[PDB]
């Protein structure tokens, strides 16, 4: 009908305000659980059944496209590929993907300098480009999707590929690994050298395009939003970047677990599986113990025992969840699983800020509150 | 200088902090536990939508104190963090005149994080620096 | 820096959402009146409070301001005084001042003709006002604001101004007034003929079919919108006109009133007062029923009999409202007070289009339809 | 072509329009009076968000009634508009083909209102067409 205009400090007292419903929603079913009254379940159902409606609105006026933030971006590298003297087509497919208002800005003149150095390294002039017989023009994409509790961006050229033969050469120049651990690794780790800080420092202060491949400093943005970065390459295939982060600014969909009754929850985008082991079946082989599940070994770790949290007597039948970190996966052994829901971090505040294993509080619906466990923080 | 304070009280010996720096005040009950956490501190409490930590004041001052006895919890506000005071009873605002209080730092062994001491005919009102405490919670 | 991009309709569809909420409000407050709990009570009463300010915040969102109407004008009003062979200043204040969508969209072609005739009638060419010694550049003046809960929208002139005497004079002439009505009448209720057909030639406004817009249109369309017009003009002083419009259709202050427990809205801001009158004092003179009231005779009226529905037979001491309408006030007589409310004016609808006592249904607080009485509609 | 309708009579005669123009069907229950209102409407509903005029079908057709024994509201859907139409019992959707399908309604008062007229299983089902029916209720 007709695009006006609303700022960023309406759209964020209105999330307030939908907090504030959220809460009276869980208050009237505290109520109602309480006095077990069937007319009064009828009468919640209906504002619950308005209330999803009217979230998910709030949601699609919260999340932005990314091509409407990145909208000068196609032009950026129109006037770097004529600077450069170099033919490239760039594919930009990101007006049906939307991400996070704060998300979206803190990530993007960080793409923009992994774009600006993509154009000078692995984009080729059209001499060298028809030297390896390769299509006449360069390709470069951009481009996102939605996956779980999560938003994918993905980036990807046809170009050079990158010199992983020298970049563990240079990594032992550096003193960043050991030789016969370079000899070790996958392909994929060489490529994650390029997302270490202080291996690469080189930058122009003409052009002003971000230091190093244009890649460490992206990685460091995406860890401090909470995400995950990924990176293969091969010479003369090209290279794809793989970026996931959150899906909704605060919320974190999560699995209740208890310790001696105290709630403590376990992050569910991390996970990998649940399982009742047996301490019959706890091994150990070096300072640490483990379980045999499925055929693989997982590290176990006793959650009572990294939180301090006396551990009165011993069940043989125990509770596990079984969750991701970096490439990996470790045990978390639990002494009671409550129930999962989705529920949304609580800062604990600056004197809190040193723990590791815990980043952030949550309000549940019986007004309690539990911690949230950091997958990352414990090990 | 007409200086509002906020005047309470611990173990017969009387406090106060300014009232820019307060949020409210409550009675105590139930204080959710945190784990792995520093000696002075409670644990946390749901004020207004946020997570408040109840330290509890005696622990940061060294005073004699008896935990029992309390049960009145003074909810501040810095601009680096919002934390709560457990103590003994409240009088409310007290207006202080600059001619009455004292700014020596020797007379007990509290008087660094003590910004002055309110002299009068009364319990001695003695006058914290609410900065110089938040910032030793947090080393 | 960032901003939101959303269309006016998902904004009115979290408008009408918030509506329902309103009613799933009032069925909570259904099970709190059967089951009076003080937990409930509480809960509802945080409900209350969020739902007033949620729909203050969706209320505020969807007003749109009135600048991209008002800076359509600058380069048209160049353009036409230039074509007059004229020169004016153009002075446009209150920019960003927030109406409704539907508002903003039907005023603004009605106030391009206001601005279109003020420089044709008002603004002197250069050689005339050298000759009436006065300075050559015209004042032009538009300037929007908010007061008394509503919007308003001052345009001046400083130019000819308009001849009173040939205003009333005319009207004599088109047989609209009387002598001695015409000779008491005073300076500012004489300007209110410009705005009957037929006192301007301009703009294809004797057309049977087909009319432009006239001054007459602009009056009409302003009181359409439910707002008050005024005029004021004196010779070498130019002319004033001043527009109050409401600030939307969702907050029209209304007294709820039943007869046979059917709810009817009675427009607050035309009333006079609201009387219980006895039935030994209603009389007939030669037409239909009146009453003495402070010595003065008004027209009483039966709100079943001019709807035409069946009712009570046998006489009682009756609860009277008295409205104002033009420069007169007749008495409308209902059966029950129920209460006020800033209600929320919906169409009657294209089957009962020839009915002529209703403006407009609604939708009241615990989902009644209640219907809004037309002043002007009933003799 | 194979159009399936909703079959419904009024005083025994048989009538039906097409699915493509349904919203619902509901019972009459508290239909609210419109003041001034013309002699085929009963009066206006809430239903799904909307407010829906409830007309009686039979007194724009031209045919027999009975008031007590209609309680009915077939809620049809336009692109234009939705309204109810109170008609007597309902029987449900039928599969229609053009074989038994004739154009003939040179006596009829809805005649040409009416898309034609189905000779299924020895009862005359007349096919009627919504928007026609919908042009004449309104004013």
């Amino acid at each position: 009908s007709q695009t006006v205009r609303v700022d960023i400090e309406k759209l964020d007292n209105l999330m307030d305000l939908m907090g504030e419903l959220v809460i009276a929603r869980s208050r009237i079913l505290e109520t109602l659980k309480k006095y077990n009254i069937k007319e009064l379940d009828e009468s919640l159902s209906h504002l619950s059944r308005i209330t999803l409606d009217l979230q998910n609105v709030v949601m699609k006026i919260r999340m932005v496209p990314i091509s409407f933030v990145f909208n000068r971006f196609p032009r950026m590298v129109r006037d770097l590929a004529k600077k450069m003297n170099k033919e490239v087509n760039f594919i930009m497919r990101g007006e049906d993907t939307e991400l996070d208002r704060t998300f979206v800005e803190e990530i993007g003149e960080p793409l923009l300098h992994l774009l600006r150095n993509a154009i000078d390294h692995g984009i080729e002039p059209k001499e060298e480009r028809i030297a390896k017989g390769k299509p006449p023009i360069g390709t470069l994409i951009l481009s996102a999707r939605h996956e779980g509790n999560n938003v994918v961006i993905e980036v990807e050229d046809d170009g050079r590929g990158i010199d992983k033969e020298k970049i563990i050469r240079k990594a032992i120049e550096k003193g960043l690994i050991d030789e016969s651990k370079a000899a070790t690794l996958s392909d994929q780790e060489i490529l994650n050298f390029l997302f270490v800080p202080g291996f690469s420092t080189k930058e122009k202060v003409s052009e002003v395009s971000g230091r190093g491949v244009g890649m460490d400093v992206v990685k460091n943005v995406v860890e401090s939003l909470n995400g995950s970065m990924g990176i293969e390459s091969e010479k003369d295939k090209g290279t794809k970047v793989t970026i996931r982060l959150p899906l909704t600014l605060a919320i974190i969909q999560a699995l209740l677990v208890k310790v001696n009754n105290l709630v403590y929850a376990i992050p569910i985008a991390n996970i990998d599986t649940i399982l009742s082991i047996s301490k019959e079946d706890i091994q150990r082989v070096q300072d640490r113990d483990v379980i045999v599940i499925r055929g693989e070994v997982i590290p176990v770790y006793r959650l009572w025992e990294v939180l301090q949290i006396e551990h009165k007597e011993e069940l043989e039948e125990m509770e596990a969840v079984i969750v991701r970190v970096g490439n990996r996966k470790y045990g978390i052994v639990v002494d009671d699983l409550l129930g999962q829901d989705d529920i949304v971090i609580k800062s604990l505040g600056k004197v809190f800020s040193e723990v590791k294993e815990f980043s952030g509080a949550a309000i549940l619906g019986d007004g309690s509150i539990a911690l949230i466990i950091n997958v990352s923080g414990i090990v | 200088k007409e200086f509002e304070v906020l005047s309470f009280e611990i173990d017969e010996q009387a406090l106060a902090f300014d009232v820019d720096n307060i949020e409210m005040v409550i009675e105590k009950s139930d204080i959710t536990p945190v784990p792995k956490s520093r000696h002075f501190v409670e644990g946390v409490i749901n004020l207004r939508g946020r997570i408040i930590p109840v330290v509890n004041l005696a622990k940061i001052l060294g005073i004699s104190f008896d935990e029992q006895k309390m049960k009145s919890i003074i909810v501040a506000r810095t601009k680096d963090v919002e934390v709560g005071f457990l103590v003994d009873r409240v009088l409310g605002v007290l207006r202080i005149t600059e001619n009455q209080l004292d700014l020596t730092n020797v007379s007990d062994k509290f008087g660094k994080k003590s910004k002055g001491l309110v002299k009068t005919d009364g319990r001695l009102i003695i006058y914290l620096d609410i900065d110089k405490i938040i910032e030793e919670i947090t080393v």
